C-alpha cells in the first residue's frame, strides 16, 4: 500500500537523547562494582 | 630488550684515570688494563681465574628477572584498579 | 584532518561552552543508563550530545566532558580523534557527507559529488563563505542498496539524481527540511517495479508454532 | 535437494518493506510477544538446544556457529552480571540488511534481545548502533518505549519472574566498532580498538563482565527460532549451513534490493528471479562480490553454478559474511573498485596492528598505482605475498577482510592488470 | 652543493676505522640541526682504505686523491676538523667530479 | 598446578596464567618483542612475537596466549620466521630513514631485530608518512616521524607514571602518538619513557647527540640524591660522563629511575 514509517521525517535532532531521558526512569538499578571508578 | 649480553659472565677491571691529552683532548691513560673485558661462562671459573692470576675480586651475583604474572585478561577487570584506559 | 591541536583563538580552552540544566539531566540520564562501576563508558554519547548542542567541537567542550565525567582529557581526545563523526574543524550548518566507496560508487557517486562541486563551489573539504554547507568524503554510511546516497546533518537522502539535487539543495537553502527518505519511486529499499518479498499479507500470531 | 524457493507463508522477516503497522499493537498482530512467557519459563537450555538443533550460524562476517557460541557461557554466576551485545553497526559496504530491520520491525530485535538474553542468562542487552544511524536509533528507542510502557522489559520479562534491560548505545562512525571486541571497548568508552581474542568475550567482555556478541539477524531470528521452528529452520539449507538470509543485491542491477530468501539459493536465481537482472544480460555480470567486503571476487566462469553456502563458497575460493551481492558489469573499473576497497580500509582501519597500519596503506598505495598503471608487473605477486603476509597475522579479521579482495583480484583478474601494464608500456 | 657541512655525527666511521683513529665528539649546534664539534683524523695513524667513505651514509668523509701532503713535523699530520674542512673546501672541485663519475660503481 | 609445555621438544613445567614469552624465557629462547615490556601490561600491538603453536593453521601472538596443555611452540619454524620477516617488512614500510640522525644508534631495539630477524631488502618504493613533532619537554625530545605506534609509552604514562597524557590520536598510518594539545608532559619518572621506547622516536634531550652506545663504556654504580638507592649503568665515553641509565634489580628499581 503506502510507506508507513512517517516519524523518521518527524524526528528532531534531540529526539533519541530525549527518549533516553524518558527511558532512564524506566531502567533498572544498574550494577555496582564496589568501586566508584577505574581510578584513571 | 635482550638476553645475549646478560647470558655470559664478564670480568672488567677497576677504572683508573683518563686525562685529556694536551694536544687535542684525547683520552690519554696510563692503565692498559682499563680497556680489558674478559668473557666467561661460570662464576666458579671466573673466581678461579681471578685467584690464579692474583687480582682481588668483587663478585656481584646474577640479577635474574622474576617472572611476572602478566595476563591479558587482568587488563580489563570488573572491580580491580588494573584497568587499562588506552585500549 | 590534522589530528593535533594548534591552539588558535577560535579553538582555545576559553571558548564559551556550558550545558543547559536539561542537558545536565540528560548527562546523568546517560550515567544512570550505564553501570555505576566504570562510568567512563559515557565518553562517546556525552561528547556526541556536545556535538548535538553545537558543531565544531572545541577543546573547552573536550575538557568539559572530562570535567563532568571525571575521565582524563587525553582519554577523551583519544575518542574525539579516533571517531569520524566528531568534527573538530569549523563545519557548516547542514554538513553534507557523501559516500564514494564501492557499491555506493559503482552507480554513479562520482557524478553526485561532481555536481555537488559544480552546485556549491567547494573543491574537496573546505567551507562555503556563508558557512552553510561543507563536504566530507566519508567512506560508508550503511545505507547501500539505495545506490547513491548523501547525508545532510542526521538524515539519509538516498537514490537520487542531480535533478533531485535541484529540489533538495534549492529547498534546503530557501526552505525547511525536504522530506528525508529515498526518491525515484521506491519507499525504503523496495523493488523498483513490484515487490519481491512481503507480497502475501503478513503471518499470524504464532503462525506455524 | 534443490531448495531456494522460500514460499510466502514461511517468511521470517515480515514487515520489512514498511507496510502494516511497524509499531507495537501492529507488531503483536504479526507475531511478537505471543508465547514468549512460556518460552522463558520452559528453560534457557531448551532455547539453546533449539538453537543447536536448528544449526543457526553467525550472520556477520565471522560465520561462527551459534548455539555453540551462546553455550560458551551457559555458566552459573561468578559475581559479575552477564550481558548480550548486539552489533547494530553495519560498516561493510553494501550491507543495510540490519538497517531494514532497525526500521519496520525493531520489536523483533527487542524480543530477540530478551529471548537470547534469558537464553544465555544475562541482565542487559546493549544494541550498539552506528553513529550515522540516527533515525534507526530513534525507532529503536520508540520500540523500547512501547515495550517498557507495555511492561515487556524490566522486572516482568513478558510477565515473568525475570528482570532484563535493553539499551541503545550510539557510536560515532567507524566500521571497526562493529567488531566483536572493538564493540566492547567502544561501549566501555575508549578508542574502538579490538582486544586480542585469547581472552574470549565469553570469559571477559564489556566492563569486565562476560558477554555474548551477536549480529542483528543473529539475535533477531532467534525469538522465532523457538516459537516457530527448531527443526523447520534446520530443514532449510544444508547440514553444515542452514536457515534464511537477508540477501543484499546491489550494484549495476536493474532492481537493487534486499530480498530475504532461503540460504543456499542459486546465485542465478538471486540475479534473475528476485531483484531482477543486471544491465545488458549475461555478457555482463563479471566480478561479483558475494559478501560485503570480507569476501574475494569471482570471475563469472564458475558464478553460474554457485550455491550460497559458507563451505560451498569456501570450496569456490571465497567466504560468505553478510551476503551483499555486489555485481559489477563490463562497464566498470575493477582495479579502481578494489583500490577503493583498500581506500576504505586505509581511511577506516583502527591502526593497532603493524600489518594493518602499514600493510593496508601499502596495499592502498600499490593498488592506487595499479589504477593508473604506472607500475611494473613484477609487483603483482609481491603484493599477493604481502596480502598473504597480512592474513592470519592480525588481531581481528579486518586484516582478513582487507587482504581477501586483494587475493581475489590477483587470483581472477591478473591478465587485466597485465593489460594495464601493457597500456602504460605503450606510453613512452 | 648549497653551503652546509655534510657531517652529521653518526659515529659509524670510527666503528669501521680499523686503526681507531677517529674521535668525533659532538653536540647539538643550538640551531636545530645536527653537526660535530670535534673531528679528528690521525694521518700518522689510519689505513687509507676507504672504509669510512663507504660507511658514510651522506658521503661527508671522502678520500680525495692527494698524495702530496708530506709534512716535516708530527703535529701537522693530526688533522682535526678545520684542516679537514678547508681541505675538502680546497679540493671540492675535484672530489665532486670523482664522486659524480664514480657513484654508479659503488 | 603445573603445565607440561613443549618448546621445540623441551619439557618445561610452567605455572598457569603465563605467556608464551614467559614459557620460552625458562628455555632461553627469546621471542622478539616491541610492544611488550616485561614490567608493563600486556597489549599486543607490534605483532613481532608471532610463533606457531604446533599445527593450528593460525600463528598466535606470544603476548596474549596462555599455553594450555602440551602445546609445542615452534620458535624456529618456517611459518614463524615468515611471520617475523613479514612484520619487520611492514614495520619498515613507513619508517623514515634517520638512522644516522638517531640517538639510538647501537641502542635501537629495532635495528637489531631487523638485523637478526627481518628480511634483507625492502620492497617499499612508494612514500613514507611524516608526523608533526611535539613539545613534550626539555628532557624528552620527540621526533615522532619514526614512531612505530607500539604503545609502550602510553601504558607507562597510564599505569606506572600515572599521568594519562600520551595516548594515540587517529587511525591507520594517520594514528600518531603523543599529547593531542600542546601539553608539557613533565612529571616524575618522565625520563623512563625514553628507555621504554624501543625506537629512537622519543629520546633524551641533554644526551641528544653527544655520544653513541657502542662507543660508550658501561660501568655500574648505585644512585645518590634520592634515598631509594637504585642501580645505575653509567655509560662513559673517553673519560666523560655521557649517559646515566637504570639497571635491573627487582627490589630497589625494576628498570626505572627518576
Ligand atoms: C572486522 C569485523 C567486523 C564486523 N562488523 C560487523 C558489523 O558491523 N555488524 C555485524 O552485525 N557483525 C559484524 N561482525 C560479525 C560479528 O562480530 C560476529 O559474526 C558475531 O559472532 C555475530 O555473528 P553470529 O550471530 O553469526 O554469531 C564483524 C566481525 C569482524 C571480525
Ligand atoms: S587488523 Fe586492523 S582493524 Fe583489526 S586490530 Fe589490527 S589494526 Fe585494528
Ligand atoms: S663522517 Fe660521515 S659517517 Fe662519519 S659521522 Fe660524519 S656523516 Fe657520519
Ligand atoms: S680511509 Fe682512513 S679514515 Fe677512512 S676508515 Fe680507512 S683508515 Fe680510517
Ligand atoms: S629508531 Fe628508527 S631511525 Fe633510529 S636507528 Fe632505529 S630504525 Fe633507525
Ligand atoms: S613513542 Fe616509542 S614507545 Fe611510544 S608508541 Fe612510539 S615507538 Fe612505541
Ligand atoms: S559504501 Fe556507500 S554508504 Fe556504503
Ligand atoms: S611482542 Fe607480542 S605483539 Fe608485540
Amino acid at each position: 500500500t503506502t510507506y508507513k514509517n512517517l516519524q523518521h521525517h518527524d524526528y528532531n535532532t534531540y529526539t533519541f537523547l530525549d527518549l533516553n531521558l524518558d527511558l532512564s526512569k524506566f531502567r533498572l538499578p544498574q550494577p555496582s562494582s564496589g568501586r566508584e571508578s577505574p581510578r584513571h | 630488550s635482550g638476553v645475549n649480553n646478560t647470558k655470559k659472565w664478564k670480568m672488567e677491571f677497576d677504572t683508573r684515570e683518563r686525562w685529556e691529552n694536551p694536544l687535542m683532548g684525547w683520552a690519554s691513560t696510563a692503565d692498559p688494563l682499563s680497556n680489558m673485558v674478559l668473557t666467561f661462562s661460570a662464576k666458579e671459573d671466573a673466581i678461579a681465574f681471578a685467584e690464579k692470576n692474583g687480582w682481588s675480586y668483587d663478585v656481584e651475583e646474577k640479577k635474574v628477572p622474576k617472572p611476572k604474572s602478566k595476563s591479558y585478561g587482568a587488563n580489563f577487570s570488573w572491580n580491580k584498579r588494573t584497568r587499562v584506559s588506552t585500549k | 584532518a590534522l589530528f593535533v591541536h594548534r591552539d588558535t583563538p577560535e579553538n582555545n580552552p576559553d571558548t564559551p561552552f556550558d550545558f543547559t540544566p536539561e542537558n545536565y539531566k540528560r548527562i546523568e540520564a546517560i550515567v544512570k543508563n550505564y553501570p555505576e562501576g566504570h562510568q567512563a563508558a559515557a565518553v562517546l554519547p556525552v561528547l556526541d550530545l556536545a556535538q548535538r548542542q553545537n558543531g565544531w567541537l572545541p577543546i573547552s567542550a573536550m575538557n568539559k566532558v572530562a570535567e563532568v565525567l571525571q575521565v582524563p582529557p587525553m582519554r577523551v581526545y583519544e575518542v574525539a580523534t579516533f571517531y569520524t563523526m566528531y568534527n573538530r574543524k569549523p563545519v557548516g550548518k547542514y554538513h553534507i557527507q557523501v559516500c564514494t566507496t564501492t557499491p555506493c560508487m559503482l552507480r554513479d557517486s562520482d557524478s553526485i559529488l561532481e555536481t555537488l562541486q559544480r552546485k556549491l563551489g567547494i573543491k574537496v573539504g573546505e567551507t562555503t563563505p556563508d558557512k552553510l554547507f561543507t563536504l566530507i568524503e566519508v567512506e560508508c554510511l550503511g545505507a547501500c542498496v539505495n545506490a547513491p546516497m548523501v547525508q545532510i546533518n542526521d538524515n539519509y537522502y538516498e537514490d537520487l539524481t542531480p535533478k533531485d539535487i535541484e529540489e533538495i539543495i534549492d529547498e534546503l537553502k530557501a526552505g525547511k527540511v525536504p522530506k528525508p527518505g529515498p526518491r525515484s519511486g521506491r519507499f525504503c529499499c523496495e523493488p523498483a517495479g513490484g515487490l519481491t518479498s512481503l507480497t502475501e499479507p503478513p503471518k499470524g500470531p504464532g503462525f506455524g508454532v | 535437494t534443490s531448495f531456494g524457493s522460500l514460499k510466502d507463508e514461511d517468511r521470517i522477516f515480515t514487515n520489512l518493506y514498511g507496510r502494516h503497522d511497524w509499531r507495537l499493537k501492529g507488531a503483536l498482530r504479526r507475531g511478537d510477544w505471543y508465547k514468549t512467557k512460556e518460552i522463558l519459563l520452559k528453560g534457557p537450555d531448551w532455547i539453546l538446544g533449539e538453537m543447536k538443533t536448528s544449526g543457526l550460524r553467525g550472520r556477520g562476517g565471522a560465520g561462527f556457529p551459534t548455539g555453540l557460541k551462546w553455550s560458551f557461557m551457559n555458566k552459573p554466576s561468578d559475581g559479575r552480571p552477564k550481558y548480550l551485545v548486539v552489533n547494530a553497526d553495519e560498516g561493510e559496504p553494501g550491507t543495510c540488511k540490519d538497517r531494514e530491520i532497525m526500521r519496520h520491525d525493531p520489536h523483533k530485535l527487542v524480543e530477540g534481545c530478551l529471548v537470547g538474553g534469558r537464553a544465555m542468562g544475562a541482565r542487559a542487552a546493549y544494541i550498539y548502533i552506528r553513529g550515522e544511524f540516527y533515525n534507526e536509533a530513534s525507532n529503536l528507542q520508540v520500540a523500547i518505549r512501547e515495550a517498557y510502557e507495555a511492561g515487556l522489559i524490566g522486572k516482568n520479562a513478558c510477565g515473568s519472574d525475570y528482570d532484563f534491560d535493553v539499551f541503545v548505545v550510539r557510536g560515532a562512525g567507524a566500521y571497526i566498532c562493529g567488531e566483536e571486541t572493538a564493540l566492547i571497548e567502544s561501549i566501555e568508552g575508549k578508542q574502538g580498538k579490538p582486544r586480542l581474542k585469547p581472552p574470549f568475550p565469553a570469559d571477559v567482555g564489556v566492563f569486565g563482565c562476560p558477554t555474548t556478541v551477536a549480529n542483528v539477524e543473529t539475535v533477531a531470528v532467534s525469538p522465532t527460532i523457538c516459537r516457530r521452528g527448531g527443526t523447520w529452520f534446520a530443514g532449510f539449507g544444508r547440514e553444515r549451513n542452514s536457515g534464511t538470509k537477508l540477501f543484499n543485491i546491489s550494484g549495476h542491477v536493474n532492481h537493487p534490493c534486499t530480498v530475504e530468501e532461503e540460504m543456499s539459493v542459486p546465485l542465478k536465481e538471486l540475479i534473475e528471479k528476485h531483484a531482477g537482472g543486471v544491465t545488458g544480460g549475461w555478457d555482463n555480470l563479471l566480478a561479483v562480490i558475494p559478501g560485503g567486503s570480507s569476501t574475494p571476487l569471482i570471475p563469472k566462469s564458475v558464478c553460474e553454478t554457485v550455491l550460497m553456502d559458507f563451505d560451498a563458497l569456501v570450496q569456490a575460493q571465497t567466504g560468505l559474511g553478510t551476503a551483499a551481492v555486489i555485481v559489477m558489469d563490463r562497464s566498470t573499473d575493477i582495479v579502481k573498485a578494489i583500490a577503493r576497497l583498500i581506500e576504505f580500509y586505509k581511511h577506516e582501519s583502527c591502526g593497532q596492528c603493524t600489518p594493518c597500519r602499514e600493510g593496508v596503506d601499502w596495499m592502498n598505495k600499490v593498488m592506487a598505482r595499479f589504477v593508473k598503471g604506472d607500475a611494473r608487473p613484477a609487483e603483482i605477486d609481491s603484493l599477493w605475498e604481502i596480502s598473504k603476509q597480512i592474513e592470519g597475522h592480525t588481531i581481528c579479521a579486518l586484516g582478513d577482510g582487507a587482504a581477501w579482495p586483494v587475493q581475489g583480484l590477483i587470483r581472477h583478474f591478473r591478465p587485466e592488470l597485465e593489460d594495464r601494464m601493457q597500456r602504460f608500456a605503450q606510453q613512452h | 652543493p648549497s653551503g652546509e657541512e655534510r657531517c652529521i655525527a653518526c659515529k659509524l666511521c670510527e666503528a669501521i676505522c680499523p686503526a681507531q683513529a677517529i674521535t668525533i665528539e659532538a653536540e647539538p649546534r643550538a640551531d636545530g640541526s645536527r653537526r660535530t664539534t670535534r673531528y679528528d683524523i690521525d694521518m700518522t695513524k689510519c689505513i687509507y682504505c676507504g672504509f669510512c667513505q663507504e660507511a658514510c651514509p651522506v658521503d661527508a668523509i671522502v678520500e680525495g686523491p692527494n698524495f702530496e701532503f708530506s709534512t716535516e713535523t708530527h703535529e701537522e699530520l693530526l688533522y682535526n676538523k678545520e684542516k679537514l674542512l678547508n681541505n675538502g673546501d680546497k679540493w671540492e672541485a675535484e672530489i665532486a667530479a670523482n664522486i659524480q663519475a664514480d657513484y654508479l660503481y659503488r | 598446578n603445573l603445565i607440561e609445555v613443549f618448546v621445540d621438544g623441551q619439557s618445561v613445567m610452567v605455572e598457569p596464567g603465563t605467556t608464551v614469552l614467559q614459557a620460552c624465557e625458562k628455555v632461553g629462547m627469546q621471542i622478539p618483542r616491541f610492544c611488550y615490556h616485561e614490567r608493563l601490561s600486556v597489549a599486543g600491538n607490534c605483532r613481532m612475537c608471532l610463533v606457531e603453536i604446533e599445527k593450528a593453521p593460525k600463528v598466535v601472538a606470544a603476548c596474549a596466549m596462555p599455553v594450555m596443555k602440551g602445546w609445542n611452540i615452534l620458535t624456529n619454524s618456517e611459518k614463524s620466521k615468515k611471520a617475523r620477516e613479514g612484520v619487520m617488512e611492514f614495520l619498515l614500510a613507513n619508517h623514515p630513514l634517520d638512522c644516522p640522525i638517531c640517538d639510538q644508534g647501537g641502542e635501537c631495539d629495532l635495528q637489531d631485530q631487523s638485523m637478526m630477524f627481518g628480511s634483507d631488502r625492502s620492497r617499499f618504493l612508494e612514500g613514507k608518512r611524516a608526523v608533526e613533532d611535539k613539545n613534550i619537554g626539555p628532557l624528552v625530545k620527540t621526533i615522532m616521524t619514526r614512531c612505530i605506534q607500539c604503545t609502550r609509552c602510553i601504558r607507562f604514562a597510564s599505569e606506572i607514571a600515572g599521568v594519562d597524557d600520551l595516548g594515540t590520536t587517529g587511525r591507520g598510518n594517520d594514528m600518531q602518538v603523543g599529547t593531542y594539545i600542546e601539553k608539557m608532559f613533565m612529571s616524575e619518572l618522565s625520563g623512563n619513557v625514553i628507555d621504554i621506547c624501543p625506537v629512537g622516536a622519543l629520546t633524551s634531550k641533554p644526551y641528544a647527540f653527544t655520544a653513541r652506545p657502542w662507543e660508550t663504556r658501561k660501568t655500574e654504580s648505585i644512585d645518590v640524591m634520592d634515598a631509594v638507592g637504585s642501580n645505575i649503568v653509567v655509560s662513559t665515553r673517553t673519560g666523560e660522563v655521557m649517559r646515566i641509565l637504570p639497571r635491573m634489580h627487582e627490589d630497589i628499581n625494576e628498570e626505572w629511575i627518576s
